[PDB]
């Protein structure tokens, strides 16, 4: 996780890589809020029934 | 001649970010890596 260089060795398992393309990972992205959304309820239940 | 190239991520297909999945998935092996590596093996072959 230092480069993106040693992520290819990592995932050729070799310290010597070939000219060409290679794949590593995938382009997550985290999310950085989170919405909360409830109706205008103001009752409160009946359990005590 | 050729076909519509594409690519799974077969760990976001299954579990779709969830930290509990995933971390099962793990103790299945490399199947998840088996299939990322033959889709991209017949990717390469339609522009051949």
């Amino acid at each position: 996780a230092l480069d993106p260089l040693s992520e290819t060795k990592c995932t050729l398992k070799s310290f010597t890589v070939e000219k060409g393309i290679y794949q590593t990972s995938n382009f997550r992205v985290q999310p950085t809020e989170s919405i909360v959304r409830f109706p205008n309820i103001t009752n409160l239940c009946p359990f005590g029934e | 001649v050729s076909m519509t190239k594409t690519s799974v991520d077969c760990t976001m297909y299954i579990c779709g970010d969830s930290t509990e999945c995933s971390n099962l998935l793990l103790q299945y092996g490399s199947f998840c890596t088996q299939l990322n590596r033959a889709l991209t093996g017949i990717a390469v072959e339609q522009d051949k």
